[PDB]
RNA sequence: GAUGGGGAAGCUCCGUUUCAAAGGCCUGAUUUUAUGCAGGCCACCAUCGAAAGGGAAUCCGGUUAAGAUUCCGGAACCUGG
RNA sequence: GCUUGUGACGGCCCGUGAAAAUCCACAGGAAGGAAUAGUUUUCAUGCCAGGUCGUACUGAUAACCGCAGCAGGUCUCCAAG
RNA sequence: UUGACAUUGUGAAGAGACAUAGUUUCUUUACUUAUUCAAUGAAGCGGAGCUGGAAUUCAUUUUCCACGUUCUAGCAUUCAAGGUCCCAUUCGGGGCUGAUCCGGGUU
């Protein structure tokens, strides 16, 4: 692999040549989701410290 | 005569423990700042087995409170464990089989696996295919736990001393007829080298206590005292009864 | 504010990892630093016995410095001046003939253990002063005995490398003086009086109470507590 | 004042100070002269039938050669002792204990000329 | 199988990362100058042990009494710079 | 068809069938970098160098071990009708 | 294997004598620094205090627990962004705070 040039070791998208496409879609998507709901918690949690 | 089979046994030349294709030991996480104020958060990356033993090793994987990277540990695996479920371990955890809590924190009834002798110990009890502890009672005032071992005798150890929720996975590996002497072949090919065995009573008198005679026989009682010697132990030793047991056995 | 973000971290256990802090509490020293530390820790958990444990207790730090600093004017010769003073004698003396008394009585302070110990045990000695480290002990553990009772008054003092330094060797274990200018002879009397008030005169009753029996802090904290609630409802 | 502050809790060898070696008297008294310059390097031809022939037909001179000597210190030597251009140099050891250099002259020079210079047939 | 060590009258036995203050890289600092200190790392703590295990890269044609994937011819490829 | 290779599968286990050097990739984004001219050697082409030791032949009813040119013993690849 | 002596020290209650002052000796249960065992690239120990609050106030606190992470097989690193103070404003860089105080007994 050392002989070879860069695009054989390579896709070109995010996490190209390490993880496989449909592995990365539910990165993203779970990312996404799980920081959303973050946000979710936060506001719920923040009524119940000045409603109780 | 001859030095006999079992005190060879002792200086492990072809007798230590056939180990290449080991996973690595089985070991709790080391009882850092997380595990004994909070919980810590793993995922169970892969189950897998591990030779010559019985029970499916867990490999569950943590990050490092202290340092940007990833630490990986070897449990045994507990029963319904499976990968990619998340393993809470810490004071503070929730009951939950796979989880990793002192038996301080848990209900008496509560049945554990790989549980610690002393705190820290990173496990010693019921880790063999099938077993597992009881939580039995607690005297919190000098806070021990007392539990009950799978070989029946009851013990009291630190209510710190650690423990993983469920029992050990690949229960009733014995309930099968091995059938022929190639399976315990294979069987101890990857433990270490104790089969087959030649009974004493076949052998010379050089060889072993039992050894000779025109018939086969032992000539004297094969229970043999505890203060005995080396080169002497061989058959029932200290034993305090002897024969078929009749009746139900189980500690009162 | 501008393009600019506040995002505080969160370094509350099973999140981010935790920042540099201070471990000096908590490094591995290497086995001769352990090994000083708990010899001081040790030498007083034990209980030490009275005729050790009378050291510990060191003379204070105003009445030192009045002691150093009379203690200072009577350094012994520099190499230079007592070269200086051997050309003084030798060429002088050997020729308009003096009876190597073209040189002044010198008054110094005295030292070397050895010889403070006979000066003491001929009560010239009129002021001595004894260290507080020197490791064997023994060397200097009699002198409190010593001194009083040749009657003569002494102090136990901090610092056996400042001895040396009044004397010109890197340390001294005892220093003392004989003599002394009658500039200076009233001078001594009060430190003679201070002094005699915080040893010898306590000596005897010093020699009743033994010293050490101290428990560290994570014991006397757990006893602090214990005995409080115990009693105290 | 106070303490030191380590971020680290482990204790490691203080870097301390390395002085040079600066002696008193020295090593030898006199430099051993050069171990292996070029006349001990290459010995002799090699003047067998069959290294005759590489002469004739392969533009190849063949040597015994120093058992010290190395492909490089070979070159250099047939070089200055020869006012020769060498092309490659392949060695061997003998069955009689004693190290043979092919040595390929560039296609500049002609070895059999070259070799009755040194003078030999 | 050395080493800090621990046994042993001793030949030596034990231990191998061990109760040890265990080391070297990347570039920046020099424009007296050659390499001192300035960062931050990295704490991995010998070494021997496979000509059948792992492993960078070569092929054909020709040639010798006896060598050849090694020479000759031609055509390649790897590694460092 | 024969030998060998290889793939997608299937059976089997209280047996689930090495390690390390080494090579690449990704996440990261410290840093460095253009318009009167900068960035680039994971694209192409170009230049130089690759040390040291083994290399003959036997491998067996005569080149090895059995006192020997011994009906014995001694690991293996290629394999036509 | 069993006993004694040495390694062996410190408190406390109870027995044991000059024959109902405490020098001494044994038993019970305390201490920790000797010795002993484990763990870790000696990382969060002990002791206070901040704030939540259950708690019921017999004058005001007499206390006791808490005191950043649990739908999901993502992400978590550059002394930390923020705030603030400095160098004499250059790019760079520093201190405090963010991350409470005390004791250096690694646990
Ligand atoms: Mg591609
Ligand atoms: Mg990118
Ligand atoms: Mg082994
Ligand atoms: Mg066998
Ligand atoms: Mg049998
Ligand atoms: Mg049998
Ligand atoms: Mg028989
Ligand atoms: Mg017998
Ligand atoms: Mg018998
Ligand atoms: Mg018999
Ligand atoms: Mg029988
Ligand atoms: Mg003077
Ligand atoms: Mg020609
Ligand atoms: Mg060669
Ligand atoms: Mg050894
Ligand atoms: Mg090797
Ligand atoms: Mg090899
Ligand atoms: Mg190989
Ligand atoms: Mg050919
Ligand atoms: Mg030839
Ligand atoms: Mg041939
Ligand atoms: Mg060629
Ligand atoms: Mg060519
Ligand atoms: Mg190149
Ligand atoms: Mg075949
Ligand atoms: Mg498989
Ligand atoms: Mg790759
Ligand atoms: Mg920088
Ligand atoms: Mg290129
Ligand atoms: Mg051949
Ligand atoms: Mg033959
Ligand atoms: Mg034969
Ligand atoms: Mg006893
Ligand atoms: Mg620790």
């Amino acid at each position: 692999y050392a002989t070879v040039s860069k695009t054989h070791k390579t896709v070109s998208r995010a996490y190209g040549g390490s993880r496989c496409a449909n592995c990365v879609k539910e990165r993203i998507i779970r990312a996404f989701l799980i920081e959303e709901q973050k946000i979710v918690k936060k506001v719920v949690k923040e009524q119940t410290e000045a409603a109780k | 005569g001859r030095v006999i089979r079992n005190q060879r046994k002792g200086a492990g030349s072809i007798f230590t423990s056939h180990t290449r294709l080991r996973q690595g030991a089985a070991k709790l996480r080391t009882l850092d700042y997380a595990e004994r104020h909070g919980y810590i958060r793993g995922i169970v990356k892969q189950i897998v087995h591990d030779s010559g033993r019985g029970a499916p090793l867990a490999k569950v994987v943590f990050r490092d409170p202290y340092k940007y990277r990833l630490r990986e540990e070897i449990f045994i695996a507990n029963e319904g464990v499976h990968t990619g479920q998340f393993i809470y371990a810490g004071k503070k955890a929730s009951l939950n089989v796979g989880n990793v809590l002192p038996l301080g924190s848990v209900p008496e009834g509560t049945i554990v696996s790989n549980v610690e002798e002393k705190p820290g110990d990173r496990g010693a009890l019921a880790r063999a295919s099938g077993n597992y502890v009881i939580i039995i009672g607690h005297n919190p005032d000098e806070n021990k736990t007392r539990v009950r071992l799978p070989s029946g005798a009851k013990k009291v150890i630190s209510s710190d001393a650690r423990g993983v929720i469920g029992v050990i996975a690949g229960g009733g590996r014995v309930d099968k007829p091995l059938l022929k002497a190639g399976r315990a072949f294979h069987k101890y090919r990857l433990k270490r080298n104790s089969w087959p065995k030649t009974r004493g009573v076949a052998m010379n008198p050089v060889d072993h206590p039992h050894g000779g005679g025109n018939h086969q026989h032992i000539g004297k009682a094969s229970t043999i005292s505890r203060g005995a010697v080396s080169g002497q132990k061989a058959g029932l030793i200290a034993a305090r009864r002897t024969g078929l047991l009749r009746g139900s056995q189980k500690t009162q | 504010n501008p393009l600019t973000h506040s995002t505080p971290k969160n370094f509350g256990i099973g999140q981010a990892v935790q920042p540099k802090r201070n471990l000096s509490r908590y490094v591995k020293w290497p086995e001769y630093v352990r090994v000083q530390r708990q010899k001081k820790i040790l030498s007083i958990r034990l209980k030490v016995p009275p005729t050790i444990a009378q050291f510990q207790y060191t003379l204070d730090r105003n009445t030192a410095a009045e002691t150093f600093k009379l203690f200072n004017k009577y350094r012994p010769e520099t190499a230079a001046e007592k070269k200086e003073r051997l050309t003084k004698e030798a060429a002088a003396v050997a020729e308009a003939k003096s009876k190597q008394d073209a040189s002044p009585k010198p008054y110094a302070v005295k030292y070397g253990l050895n010889h403070v110990v006979a000066l003491i045990e001929n009560k010239k000695a009129k002021l001595v002063l004894i260290a507080n480290d020197v490791d064997p002990i023994e060397l200097v553990v009699f002198l409190p005995a010593l001194c009083k009772k040749m009657g003569v008054p002494y102090a136990i003092v901090k610092g056996k490398a400042r001895l040396g330094t009044l004397v010109n060797q890197k340390t001294s274990a005892v220093a003392a003086l004989t003599e002394v200018r009658a500039e200076d002879e009233a001078a001594l009397a009060k430190l003679v009086s201070t002094i005699d008030a915080n040893f010898a005169d306590k000596y005897d009753e010093v020699k009743k109470h033994w010293g050490g029996g101290i428990l560290g802090n994570k014991a006397q904290a757990k006893m602090d507590k214990r005995a409080k609630n115990s009693d105290s409802a | 004042k106070a303490l030191k502050v380590r971020t680290s809790a482990t204790f490691r060898l203080p870097k301390t100070l390395k002085l040079a070696r600066a002696p008193k008297y020295a090593s030898k008294a006199v430099p051993h002269y050069n171990r292996l310059d070029s006349y001990k390097v290459i010995e002799q031809p090699i003047t067998s039938e069959t290294a005759m022939k590489k002469v004739e037909d392969g533009n190849i001179l063949v040597f015994q050669v120093s058992m010290k000597a190395n492909k490089y210190q070979i070159k250099k030597a047939v070089k200055e002792l020869y006012e020769v251009d060498v092309l490659k140099v392949n060695t061997l050891v003998r069955p009689n204990g004693t190290k043979k250099a092919y040595v390929r002259l560039t296609a500049d020079y002609d070895a059999l000329d070259i070799a009755n210079r040194i003078g030999y047939i």
